[PDB]
RNA sequence: CGGUCCGGCCGGGAACUCAAAGGAGACUGCCAGUGAUAAACUGGAGGAAGGUGGGGAUGACGUCAAGUCAUCAUGGCCCUUACGACCAGGGCUACACACGUGCUACAAUGGCGCAUACAAAGAGAAGCGACCUCGCGAGAGCAAGCGGACCUCAUAAAGUGCGUCGUAGUCCGGAUUGGAGUCUGCAACUCGACUCCAUGAAGUCGGAAUCGCUAGUAAUCGUGGAUCAGAAUGCCACGGUG
């Protein structure tokens, strides 16, 4: 998927996911960052990833950890 | 070869035997332009059919050829907006490029093992003439014979 | 030691003419001249849609020729090094100097 | 249906090039781009100039552009004046150091881009176009022109309904690569919209 | 002093040695057999020997640079056939009739824009 | 013979005989063979089952048939209760890994219905 | 192309030497140097800092005079229309109609 | 020819291949037949080439108010604290289907493994990147030469030699998906290319209907290029067999 040499993340979102340890879990965080890979440090918390229009509020889990914010945020509505 | 009056490409003889009815036999056969492969299965079909006929291999094609090589073929011609099939006499140099046609086209059509042994067992066919090639100048002689009046 | 020039130019009937140029004025200036050697041209072709919009048929294809020469000459005397220098050459001929 | 630029065509046959410097492929394109721009540049300032052919050499690191114009005396001014001002912005422009070169355009109703230029002025000028075409055929016939052909198009005279109007006197074989046959292009930017005039000159052969 | 012939077919160029006594050939520092594993391209350079004798009369030199199999082998044939000439001139007569003095002008055709090969066009549509 | 998941091998040639087995492509196969210390170019006859038995342990190795089966399945799964993208996609029979479906996707979606 | 297409080229080039090219560059070898520092580096973390436009992937090659996305030729710099253009009237040097 | 580490590799040789500038040659010119003793055509000699020798460029007056105001330019009209401008994320890649152009097939004129002969034409410094080393591999690290008839991309594949499969939905065919990775790039989830392991769909030659091509052509086999950070089965181009 990517080289092995160190996974990504968005800073503005990193330290979004620190502020929330701290200080206990808040409201939904809205981001944009459908890029990142999901942490470990992450499991507990609502974070609402954007899908082109609205934030997808999506309850972070253990097997969520090694894929895309993007793959839990539906991009094209079909009906 | 509307008002061009063209001739036709004399080619080089076969490179074992020197038959320039050979020559074209293999180019009959002949398939992406791959020569080599084309002369190594009429070569080991001849070797498969002399062997098994009572060797002449120069005969044993001219045996199963005569029993393919047809007389009189039809010529689909419009004339008052009905189609008239007219019965044509066919010349040498075509009597022997149909018949080599066919040997070819029946061959393919076979489900043998390899086309050394669809090429022999068609050509061995053609020489008692019992075939799918001796049937296609067959189904060919009943169209003339038929149409025999628009001579 | 030896001293190569390489001529590289668009327009062939010019390469030859400032080739005869270098040539002339060195064994005039009396110098072992070998050459000159002409050297494969090479093609850069190019092919452009020739309409603004769609016609994918509708091309024109183009050539630059960038021809060579080389000349190469074996005694630099002080007679010959400073007549070359002081060689007024065309504009679209360009002249390598190998030492 | 459609013709082949006549002087494209030419270039090695019986055509010179306006650009016949040498470069590599490293500097070819900002060469070309440099070479646009001092042209745009000239074309602007020596407007009522009657310039027709710009050429661009590089000797060197160096700038050698010659303008061919009918009118030498108004380019050069009062003893160099006119041609300092141009040369110290051409430099500018191409970033290493100029030398403007002027040539003299002696019979100008025997130049596709004059005779073209000239056509266009008169539209804008409000005169007819009938007039302005036999006009540039008669003077450049009588100077010794083999053939000319010259050609207006769109809205002639502001008609709602544009056409393609020419006019021809004498050879012009367009086919034949031997043939001398100077030919440009001129717009017309009028009141009601743009008249592109295309001017064939035939020479001679050889 | 050697006897040449220079002959040419297709991308193939070919440089032809003759010198007289036994039936030997050199193709680029290799044997006869050893260059080519077709046997129809092998009759091809035997055919300047038949129409004018040798069996071990002289041997032949020959280089053969670019192209393929029948191209290298008929441009040595028309190679020779220019170095048979040039020991003799009065075998002009036979070469010609065999046809191996006229050089195949047949190169390949470029390819042409809008087609897909040099004659080959696209398929066609109506609707 | 019978190796490792119920199936019963073929009297061809070793290599293209236990491919046969879901699990074991043309890589394991010529691995299989050359772990074991077995020709590639021989048939089950000659064959012994002191022969077969070595080949059945080395395969153990490898998740193969309905113990590999399960596994794969347990991946989709996995992803179709997540709510990802690639489940939704497991979920709806059209192609995963971003193919057309505009025009030819009939493998995934299976034959045409007007 | 539009007049703010043309100008966001001009932004792309003036960040791409600011930084891409000096200063993006050594971070970027520093994250493939395997011999030294192998976590606590923050080299990948701070290059999201940086602007997005002095990235030199992010440019696209324009004819230099109309502002074409399309089309474009590298030897000469322009599109292919305003090539053949200035090709036909002799101001590229060299260039002719080609046959063989 | 003199010397061999047997490599044009080194003195040397300007013969030859080849490179690229100039020039000769082919004109129904000669001969014969046909033909209104004409035009021309057919055949032959000589010749490397013979009847515009082969290929390309070259596209008349015009037709279709044919195509392009989104390359550009421009009359008029329309928005001008918005139809302008900046940013992130998404979309152009959606998928009940229908049509057009292609690629790969459906195999023994073939698949696989090993050995091996022969091209042309291209591209290259923010680049082509050898040799060497590590990895099954995609690649990686290190690091020459080369702005290039010198160096590199780069092993041409068809073919040939030997062995295997033996008419089987197969050692054919490669889709789809799971797992793990590589490289580019701030960033490969939507939506990259490639690799490894595993999965092995349809298809055993296609209805009515329809397309290209007259000779180095079709058919087939590789090769290169433009665009391009990356992304060809498309396009442009090259020779091989034929
Ligand atoms: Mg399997
Ligand atoms: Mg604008
Ligand atoms: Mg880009
Ligand atoms: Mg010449
Ligand atoms: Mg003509
Ligand atoms: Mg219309
Ligand atoms: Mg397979
Ligand atoms: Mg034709």
């Amino acid at each position: 998927r990517s080289l092995k040499k160190g996974p990504f993340i968005d800073l503005h979102l990193l330290k979004k996911v620190e502020k929330a340890v701290e200080s206990g879990d808040k409201k939904p965080l809205r981001t944009w960052s459908r890029r990142s890979t999901i942490f470990p440090n992450m499991i507990g918390l609502t974070i609402a990833v954007h899908n082109g229009r609205q934030h997808v509020p999506v309850f972070v889990t253990d097997e969520m950890v090694g894929h895309k914010l993007g793959e839990f945020a539906p991009t094209r509505t079909y009906r | 070869p509307r008002r061009r009056v063209i001739g036709q490409r004399k080619i080089l003889p076969d490179p074992k035997f020197g038959s320039e009815l050979l020559a074209k036999f293999v180019n009959i056969l002949m398939v992406d332009g791959k020569k080599s492969t084309a002369e190594s299965i009429v070569y080991s079909a001849l070797e498969t059919l002399a062997q098994r006929s009572g060797k002449s291999e120069l005969e044993a094609f001219e045996v199963a050829l005569e029993n393919v090589r047809p007389t009189v073929e039809v010529k689909s011609r419009r004339v008052g907006g009905s189609t008239y099939q007219v019965p044509v006499e066919v010349r040498p140099v075509r009597r022997n490029a149909l018949a080599m046609r066919w040997i070819v086209e029946a061959a393919r059509k076979r489900g043998d093992k390899s086309m050394a042994l669809r090429l022999a067992n068609e050509l061995s066919d053609a020489a008692e003439n019992k075939g799918t090639a001796v049937k296609k100048r067959e189904d060919v002689h009943r169209m003339a014979e038929a149409n025999k009046a628009f001579a | 030691q030896r001293i190569r020039i390489r001529l590289k130019a668009f327009d062939h009937r010019l390469i030859d003419q400032a080739t005869a140029e270098i040539v002339e004025t060195a064994k005039r200036t009396g110098a072992q001249v070998r050459g000159p050697i002409p050297l494969p041209t090479r093609k850069e072709r190019f092919t452009v849609l020739i309409s603004p919009h769609v016609n994918k048929d509708a091309r024109d294809q183009y050539e630059i020729r960038t021809h060579l020469r080389l000349v190469d000459i074996v005694e630099p005397t002080e007679k010959t090094v400073d007549a070359l220098m002081r060689l007024d050459l065309a504009a679209g001929v360009d002249v390598q100097i190998s030492l | 249906g459609q013709k082949v630029h006549p002087n494209g065509i030419r270039l090695g046959i019986v055509k010179p090039w306006n650009s016949t410097w040498f470069a590599n492929t490293k500097e070819f394109a900002d060469n070309l781009d440099s070479d646009f721009k001092v042209r745009q540049y000239l074309t602007k300032e020596l407007a009522k100039a009657s310039v027709s052919r710009i050429v661009i050499e590089r000797p060197a690191k160096s700038i050698r552009v010659t303008i061919h114009t009918a009118r030498p005396g108004i380019v050069i001014g009062k003893k160099g004046e006119d041609v300092e001002k141009l040369r110290k912005v051409v430099a500018d422009i191409a970033g290493v150091p100029a030398q403007i070169n002027i040539a003299e355009v002696r019979k100008p109703e025997l130049d596709a881009k004059l005779v073209a230029d000239s056509i266009t002025s008169q539209l804008e000028r409000r005169v007819m176009f009938r007039r302005a075409m036999k006009r540039a055929v008669q003077n450049a016939m009588r100077l010794g022109a083999k053939g000319i052909k010259v050609e207006v198009s769109g809205r002639l005279g502001g008609a709602e309904i544009a056409r393609t109007e020419w006019y021809r006197e004498g050879r012009v074989p367009l086919h034949t690569l031997r043939a001398d046959i100077d030919y440009n292009t001129s717009e017309a930017h009028t009141t009601y919209g743009v008249i592109g005039v295309k001017v064939w000159i035939f020479k001679g052969e050889i | 002093n050697q006897y040449y012939g220079t002959g040419r077919r297709k991308s193939s160029a070919a440089r032809v040695f003759i010198k007289p006594g036994n039936g030997k050939i050199v193709i680029n520092q290799r044997s006869l057999e050893q260059y080519f594993g077709r046997e129809t391209a092998r009759m091809v350079v035997r055919q300047p020997l038949e129409l004018v004798d040798m069996v071990e009369k002289l041997d032949l030199y020959i280089t053969v640079k670019g192209g393929g199999i029948s191209g290298q082998a008929g441009a040595i044939r028309h190679g020779i056939t220019r170095a048979l000439m040039e020991y003799d001139e009065s075998l002009r007569s036979e070469l010609r009739k065999a046809g191996f003095v006229t050089r195949d002008a047949r190169q390949v055709e470029r390819k042409k824009v809008g087609l897909r090969k040099a004659r080959r066009r696209p398929q066609f549509s109506k609707r | 013979a019978r190796i490792a998941g119920i199936n019963i091998p073929d009297h061809k040639h070793a290599v293209i005989a236990l491919t046969s087995i879901y699990g074991v492509g043309k890589t394991r196969s010529k691995a299989i063979l050359a772990a074991a210390g077995i020709a590639e170019d021989v048939k089950i006859s000659e064959l012994s089952e002191g022969q077969i038995d070595t080949l059945r342990d080395e395969v153990a190795k490898f998740v193969v048939e309905g113990d590999l089966r399960r596994e794969i399945s347990m991946s989709i799964k996995r992803l179709m209760d997540l709510g990802c993208y690639r489940g939704l996609r497991h979920r709806r029979g059209l192609p995963v890994r971003g193919q057309r479906t505009k025009t030819n996707a009939r493998t995934r979606k299976g034959p045409r219905k007007p | 192309a539009k007049q703010s297409m043309k100008a966001r080229e001009v932004k792309r080039v003036a960040l791409a030497d600011k930084y891409f090219a000096k200063r993006a560059e050594l971070k970027a070898i520093i994250s493939d140097v395997n011999a030294s520092d192998e976590d606590r580096w923050n080299a990948v973390l701070k290059l999201q800092t940086l602007p997005r436009d002095s990235s030199p992937s992010r440019q696209r090659n324009r004819c230099r005079q109309t502002g074409r996305p399309h089309g474009f030729l590298r030897k000469f710099g322009l599109s292919r229309i305003k090539v053949r253009e200035a090709a036909m009237r002799g101001e590229i040097p060299g260039l002719k109609k080609a046959s063989w």
